């Protein structure tokens, strides 16, 4: 996020880091319980890619986090790879989440529910500050 | 790249007006946002957009795509989740 | 769901 | 354009 701040930590509890066996942080999912993650389908997830939840600073030893191994990539059939549309993937988890004060679930909209233009919601992630 | 993980507010933009800047590249499962001195940018990919609906945080974007300099003054676009979400139902209910 | 135990600050 |  180019311009953010950063946030309280572990207040964001379903913000989730993915990354790959050397340990690189590439995309950003959400838990929506404690066996499923749900993230971009673009970013190529495997299931030699690990879950981080209840992280802050990438860079400290002293987190409580917990390192969950994916069972199963759920690849929404509608994406389109060229257009980058219907960007959606599940995944399953083999080990799962502990919820906690830091960890616990976002609230899934129904497909009715309507979000104005102009209301101000919140995005979070570890992305670049600056291209 | 940050160590600590970072937050921004930003408004949602009709994709009407986000055709504007995208074209044809914006799809009905897709939405807009910011466009309003910050922007998401590469690594934030997949994470959530969240919307504070009946006191609760809702998840309403995915991070997907946008500028290639995450420009602050161009809008980012989000995977639009009320157009996904019976998909994930389904995909729960038979796994 | 969607409600953190630590309290959001913006 | 470049994913994100």
């Amino acid at each position: 996020i180019v311009n953010g701040e950063e946030a309280v930590p572990g207040s964001w509890p379903w913000q989730v880091s993915l990354q790959d066996k050397t340990g690189f942080h590439f995309c950003g999912g959400s838990l929506i319980n404690e066996n499923w993650v749900v993230t971009a389908a673009h970013c190529g997830v495997t299931t030699s890619d690990v879950v981080v939840a209840g992280e802050f600073d990438q860079g400290s030893s002293s987190e409580k986090i917990q390192k969950l191994k994916i069972a199963k990539v759920f690849k929404n059939s509608k994406y389109n790879s060229l257009t980058i549309n219907n960007d959606i993937t599940l995944l399953k988890l083999s080990t799962a989440a502990s919820f906690s004060q830091t960890v616990s679930a976002v609230c899934l909209p129904s497909a009715s529910d309507d979000f104005a233009a102009g209301t101000t919601c919140v995005t979070t992630g570890w992305g670049l500050t600056r291209y | 790249t940050p160590d600590r993980l970072q937050q921004a507010s930003l408004p949602l933009l009709s994709n009407t007006n986000c055709k504007k800047y995208w074209g044809t590249k914006i799809k009905d499962a897709m939405i807009c946002a910011g466009a309003s001195g910050v922007s998401s940018c590469m690594g934030d990919s997949g994470g959530p957009l969240v919307c504070k609906k009946n006191g609760a945080w809702t998840l309403v974007g995915i991070v997907s795509w946008g500028s290639s300099t995450c420009s602050t003054s161009t809008p980012g676009v989000y995977a639009r989740v009320t157009a996904l979400v019976n998909w994930v139902q389904q995909t729960l209910a038979a796994n | 769901c969607g409600v953190p135990a630590i309290q959001p600050v913006l | 354009s470049w994913p994100w």
